[PDB]
């Protein structure tokens, strides 16, 4: 059933867009463009603190009618950083800082075989959440994680 | 909501001098930061660029090697360290903000002076231009205020202190070939409100704690 | 590096004018250009992105275009605070490059400029000058040719000269010539003179003075 959603940008302005559940972000990323001319490959959507991602739909994160999404622009640029377990052996994984930390587990899980339930990563005495990206934490490159466990 | 920058003056060749660049109203969370500079009646030139949350860099090949782009983004703050400086360093250097889309500067800061030279910092000299029959045309007299040799840019010139600024005309300095700047300040006056007007010319040089009123008399 | 080139590098036109400049890139770039606006002694401003969008803040009277190599940054309606200098740029890849510039001055019928010659400063002279000054006021357009001569002896590149940005009052310009000696050579002199070729003068006018 059609629906429609807003996209507050940075410069304060809503934006309003006609979408089905059924639309990939990446599909709704081109809409955003049409509109307010921004790359969907620079464009970064949240929803109550959850970056959209692309291959997924709206569906997919409970978007309903009338929900609103903000834009932010989506950092970009490949670099490394380290993820040194507790104990502890060091792994070097290629990231950008829009990359969630969720995805930064699943890297992990990758080539560690460690499945995400178990993993806590850690920086600056800090517990990082899934939800966000290495940018939110200024993960700066070279940077050394701490895997918990 | 913009940005501060500070940082700039006077600096020898192949001397070092540090930019800084605080944002006010917004956080670096989600943008880059970029230096431009202007040359003197030049056009924009990009420096470099930073990702402040992750500390990635990107430098003008005229200047990758020499300066340095960082960024503490514990405070918003954007620095630009600028060693080996030179003479075609010389430019007004702004820092910008992109959050809409790469390489895209959707904010520009006031702006800093940044001048490579060996030639230190100079008082100016205040020359009066008197009115007389030479410089006179019907009903409208001029006279004139000569800041020559001072160093470096700039200086600031009113006259009567504010109160006077119809028919004003201070021209944009020129470098001479000693190092130091130079102009002038004119202003056509009506032909008879001389005797009966005084005309004081406020010349201003920061960079040397120089003030000066001069009196230009027929 | 991309080649971003504008044109013209100076036009003028008169307010409610429509004024459209042109900018080509050395190769494509899609539709990542961006267009600023400059001030004197002000810090640019950004207009259009992505060849047609309109920042905030902006006027709607500023309207972008093209898609390639060949872009347009089009004012409907020209108004008084519109008259600066317009860069356009590419953020399509690094390093992002600028255009030369495209000025845009008002427009007005010629003006003949008023010519004043100042003789040096006797409380100047004092210190080893030497400098005099030669003003021309209010003209239009800001070409103009000053020579100097001293008894007749022409003088070159021993004078620097100084235009002023357009008057937003009258839209004239001031440039100003000045010829700095030393003391001992501004003594065996007598005959300074200062003439000036203009449009508006049907025939080069100078003003000289006796030491």
């Amino acid at each position: 059933s059609h629906m429609q959603i807003f996209v507050k940008t940075l410069t304060g302005k809503t934006i309003t867009l006609e979408v089905e559940p059924s639309d990939t972000i990446e599909n709704v990323k081109a809409k955003i463009q049409d509109k307010e001319g921004i790359p969907p490959d620079q464009q970064r959507l949240i929803f109550a603190g959850k970056q959209l991602e692309d291959g997924r739909t709206l569906s997919d994160y409970n978007i309903q009618k009338e929900s609103t999404l903000h834009l932010v622009l989506r950092l970009r640029g490949g670099m490394q950083i380290f993820v040194k377990t507790l104990t502890g052996k060091t792994i070097t994984l290629e990231v950008e800082p829009s990359d969630t930390i969720e995805n930064v587990k699943a890297k992990i899980q990758d080539k560690e075989g460690i499945p995400p339930d178990q993993q806590r990563l850690i920086f600056a005495g800090k517990q990082l959440e899934d939800g966000r990206t290495l940018s939110d934490y200024n993960i700066q490159k070279e940077s050394t994680l701490h895997l918990v466990l | 909501v913009q940005l501060v920058e500070s940082g700039g003056g006077l600096v020898q060749p192949g001397g070092s001098l540090r930019l800084s660049c605080a944002a006010s109203g917004f956080t670096f969370s989600n943008t880059y930061i970029s230096w431009v500079r202007q040359a003197p009646g030049k056009g924009l030139e990009w420096v470099a660029s930073i990702t402040p949350s992750s500390g990635q860099t990107d430098y003008a090949d005229s200047v990758k090697g020499r300066f340095t782009i960082s960024a503490d983004t514990s405070k918003n703050t954007a620095y630009l360290q600028m060693n080996s400086l030179r003479a075609e360093d010389t430019a007004v250097y702004y820092c910008a903000r992109t959050w809409l889309l790469r390489w895209v500067m959707d904010l520009w800061g006031q702006g800093t002076l940044v001048t490579v030279s060996s030639a230190s910092t100079k008082g100016p000299s205040v020359f009066p231009l008197a009115p007389s029959s030479k410089s006179t045309s019907g009903g409208t007299a001029a006279l004139g205020c000569l800041v020559k040799d001072y160093f470096p840019e700039p200086v600031t010139v009113s006259w009567n202190s504010g109160a006077l600024t119809s028919g004003v005309h201070t021209f944009p300095a020129v470098l001479q070939s000693s190092g130091l700047y130079s102009l002038s300040s004119v202003v056509t006056v009506p032909s008879s409100s001389l005797g009966t007007q005084t005309y004081i010319c406020n010349v201003n040089h920061k960079p040397s704690n120089t003030k000066v009123d001069k009196k230009v008399e027929p | 590096d991309i080649q971003m080139t504008q044109s013209p590098s100076s036009l003028s036109a008169s307010v409610g004018d429509r004024v459209t400049i042109t900018c080509r890139a050395s190769q494509d770039v899609s539709t990542a250009v961006a267009w600023y606006q400059q001030k004197p002694g002000k810090a640019p401003k950004l207009l259009i992105y992505s060849a047609k969008f309109l920042y905030s803040g902006v006027p709607s009277r500023f309207s972008g275009s093209g898609s390639g190599t060949d872009f347009t940054l089009t004012i409907s309606s020209l108004q008084p605070e519109d008259f600066a200098t317009y860069y356009c740029q590419q953020s399509y890849t690094t390093p992002p490059t600028f255009g030369q510039g495209t000025k845009v001055e008002i427009k007005r019928t010629v003006a003949a400029p008023s010519v004043f010659i100042f003789p040096p400063s006797d409380e100047q002279l004092k210190s080893g000058t030497a400098s005099v000054v030669c003003l021309l006021n209010n003209f239009y357009p800001r070409e103009a040719k000053v020579q100097w001569k001293v008894d007749n002896a022409l003088q070159s590149g021993n004078s620097q000269e100084s235009v002023t940005e357009q008057d937003s009052k009258d839209s004239t310009y001031s440039l100003s010539s000045t010829l700095t000696l030393s003391k001992a050579d501004y003594e065996k002199h007598k005959v300074y003179a200062c003439e000036v070729t203009h449009q508006g003068l049907s025939s080069p006018v100078t003003k000289s003075f006796n030491r």
